[PDB]
């Protein structure tokens, strides 16, 4: 069965670093870019960055670039996202997305996102 | 080796074959191209190679001379008048792995067709619009090279099958590698033809 | 670049008579007691040969690339053995493909792999003693720049090491040609004992063994043994010491000759077609 | 980068009958390059991250909501609602990744 | 395509001249005698141009 499964609670007090991770099921880890997005209280859909996982290549949100990276191991069909900092209102239900790898040539299609993902509300 | 990055190991003055793919290694699935089979008991070529990798099974269809599909073209277009063989048997049970062995590579697309024998490891985000591509990762450009998806749940055509291309060829410096002759008992007095290696 | 040398701008070639030896066998066949002529490639009767010598003793040496003017005849008497093989091809470098033969204290070793030579090449010997017996040192017969095709490993022609002078003993002679893909040699080993005359008499070398090659040969030269000691003129490529390495070479001419087979079918007697009237 | 305002702030759709969901946006999502536009609607679920609604300004998602349909062209999205569900409560929206970095849109929430 | 026109791809030996094998043997292509399983070594003789 396709999923990809959020690591679990994270909950404390601002200030510390955190990582958060997100495991595949189903699919071929490199036949989809990892996406990251959040929860905003405010707007809701918030997007932070891409994991080429294959390449391991990043691009970034300009919001977000000294804090963050975001990372994968391929091996184990399993995708991080780090962050160096934490407020409490970046408490969120953060996302792992999933984003298919260009199947259609000119990937716009391809570009569509699988936001289905799963939600966590890292705390 | 994944295909993109396909070793081509010499092999050099020692007995060829092909009676050896009926014993405890035999091929699933073989193919000849410009030469039968059963002339390698009987040749011999100055250099042979075993261009050497994993495939995406179908692509059997795929890894012939002139035959023109794309992924070979990006990851080893054969010569496309080239005469010899090829190993490329199923091995799911050894390279599909249950989470996966996701790495096993080909390039998906290159600027151009690869030529006989070339090897391309260009491993920057290959342009496809304007300016250069500065990892955009995405839309004028994308990053060249895919794995495999090699697990138990891919159907046949998806499983791993191993290949050896053997490239094998003749030059001005004499051939080596060459096909066991046969041998047969020391009969005297009776009249008889001979050769005596020659 | 690899370290200079010393001592070796060179004096004059000895201009030196053959006394016709370097007969060899030409062919697989067995003949007795019968007499048959060929032609081939030979060091002919009485030829003008020349004597080399790495005469450090005086106090100098050389073995530059001499020229494979299409064959080469070679005799050393054994005297120490400081020659250690022989290097071959044309350019002589890592941008031609190129050949190796040596007689490790090991193995003798063949490798074809496009090596750079250094300009200055040699096996080193150095009393630096990593083990009790003084046996080796750096190579640089190359810097390891390499690109392979063959290699093939044998049983060593090892005696007992220094880099000083030794008694003639045996006789090491060979001959060297490319069959057209084809570096075939002949070798002997004759019991001999004698001042520096290479010696009168008879005998023929048999060929010792044959690789297919491709490469186009047209240079080469020997290893000489360089032994390395706080003395020796310098430190490492100036640290050397080497007897005086004396030995003769010389060039394969195509030749007619008639040759004769005894009893066993060993060559006992020959001509050289070509030197007088009567012979011919 | 691309702001992508959308209107109404809710759909106040009574159930059952149509209704459309536009979002303005400022900046390009024809695709004159490949053909078609690189834009998509998608609709936040009730607990749940979204479900893509449409492809390509137009053409629907797999996951055959019939009741809904789209068009438009450049900067025009239009999203078109041909039949309500109650379950349709919901908030969509409009975004970009015809560029990199991503926008998500203001969101239209949808309710009686 | 004219996949309609055909020649024999496989022979024991070759022909004599203007013999005419139309004979559909299943070549044994390998061990084994195939014994009409068409299967793999075991090939229908004939082949289409294109
Ligand atoms: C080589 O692989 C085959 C599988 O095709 C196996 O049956 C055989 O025993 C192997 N031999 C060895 C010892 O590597
Ligand atoms: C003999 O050879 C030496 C060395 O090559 C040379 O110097 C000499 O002139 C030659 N003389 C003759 C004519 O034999
Ligand atoms: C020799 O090696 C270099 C570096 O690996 C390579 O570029 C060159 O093509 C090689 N030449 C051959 C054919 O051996
Ligand atoms: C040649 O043959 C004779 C007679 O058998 C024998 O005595 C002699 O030793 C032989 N020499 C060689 C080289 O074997």
């Amino acid at each position: 069965q396709v999923q990809l499964v959020q690591s679990g609670a994270e909950v404390k007090k601002p200030g510390a670093s955190v990582k958060v991770s997100c495991k595949a099921s189903g699919y071929t880890f490199t036949g989809y870019y990892m996406h990251w997005v959040r929860q905003a209280p405010g707007q809701g859909l918030e997007w932070m960055g891409r994991i080429n996982p294959n390449s391991g290549g990043t691009n970034y949100a300009q919001k977000f670039q000294g804090r963050v990276t975001m990372t994968r191991d391929t091996s184990i069909s399993t995708a991080y996202m780090e962050l160096s900092r934490l407020r409490s209102d970046d408490t969120a239900v953060y996302y792992c997305a999933r984003v298919p790898y260009c199947s259609s040539t000119s990937c716009h299609r391809d570009w569509y996102f699988d936001l289905w993902g799963r939600g966590t509300l890292v705390t | 080796a994944s295909v993109y990055a396909w070793n081509r190991k010499r092999i050099s003055n020692c007995v060829a074959d092909y009676s050896v793919l009926y014993n405890s290694a035999s091929f699933s699935t073989f193919k000849c191209y410009g030469v039968s089979p059963t002339k390698l008991n009987d040749l011999c070529f100055t250099n042979v190679y075993a261009d050497s990798f994993v495939i995406r099974g179908d692509e059997v269809r795929q890894i012939a001379p002139g035959q023109t599909g794309k992924i070979a073209d990006y990851n080893y277009k054969l010569p496309d008048d080239f005469t010899g063989c090829v190993i490329a048997w199923n091995s799911n049970n050894l390279d599909s792995k249950v989470g996966g062995n996701y790495n096993y590579l080909y390039r998906l697309f290159r600027k151009s067709n690869l030529k006989p024998f070339e090897r391309d490891i260009s491993t920057e985000i290959y342009q496809a619009g304007s300016t250069p591509c500065n990892g955009v990762e995405g839309f004028n450009c994308y990053f060249p090279l895919q794995s495999y998806g090699f697990q138990p749940t891919n159907g046949v055509g998806y499983q791993p099958y191993r290949v050896v291309v053997l490239s094998f060829e003749l030059l001005h410096a004499p051939a080596t590698v060459c096909g066991p002759k046969k041998s047969t008992n020391l009969v005297k007095n009776k009249c008889v033809n001979f050769n005596f290696n020659g | 670049q690899c370290v200079n040398l010393t001592t070796r701008t060179q004096l004059p070639p000895a201009y030196t008579n053959s006394f016709t030896r370097g007969v060899y066998y030409p062919d697989k066949v067995f003949r007795s007691s019968v007499l048959h002529s060929t032609q081939d490639l030979f060091l002919p009767f009485f030829s003008n040969v020349t004597w080399f010598h790495a005469i450090h003793v005086t106090k100098r040496f050389d073995n530059p690339v001499l020229p494979f003017n299409d064959g080469v005849y070679f005799a050393s008497t054994e005297k120490s053995n400081i020659i250690r093989g022989w290097i071959f091809g044309t350019t002589l470098d890592s941008k031609t493909q190129s050949l190796l033969i040596v007689n490790n204290a090991t193995n003798v070793v063949i490798k074809v792999c496009e090596f750079q030579f250094c300009n200055d090449p040699f096996l080193g010997v150095y009393y630096h003693k990593n083990n009790k017996s003084w046996m080796e040192s750096e190579f640089r017969v190359y810097s390891s720049a390499n690109n392979c095709t063959f290699e093939y490993v044998s049983q060593p022609f090892l005696m007992d090491l220094e880099g000083k002078q030794g008694n003639f003993k045996n006789l090491r002679e060979f001959v060297f040609k490319n069959i057209d893909g084809y570096f075939k040699i002949y070798s002997k080993h004759t019991p001999i004992n004698l001042v520096r005359d290479l010696p009168q008499g008879f005998s023929a070398l048999e060929p010792l063994v044959d690789l297919p090659i491709g490469i186009n040969i047209t240079r080469f030269q020997t290893l000489l043994a360089l032994h390395r000691s706080y003395l020796t003129p310098g430190d490492s490529s100036s640290g050397w010491t080497a007897g005086a390495a004396a030995y003769y070479v010389g060039y394969l001419q195509p030749r007619t000759f008639l040759l004769k087979y005894n009893e066993n079918g060993t060559i006992t007697d020959a001509v050289d077609c070509a030197l007088d009237p009567l012979s011919e | 980068d691309i702001q992508m305002t959308q209107s109404p702030l809710s759909l106040p759709v009574t159930p059952g009958e149509p209704a459309s969901i536009s979002c303005r946006s400022s900046q390009s999502l024809l695709d004159s390059d490949d053909g078609n536009t690189y834009l998509d609607w998608y609709l936040q679920k009730p607990g749940q991250s979204p479900q893509l609604l449409i492809y390509t300004l137009s053409y629907r998602a797999s996951g055959v909501p019939d009741r809904f349909s789209g068009s438009g062209s450049g900067t025009d999205f239009t999203l078109k609602i041909s039949r309500v569900e109650a379950e349709d409560v919901g908030v969509y929206y409009c975004m970009q990744r015809i560029e990199f970095p991503l926008t998500f849109g203001g969101g239209t929430k949808v309710e009686i």
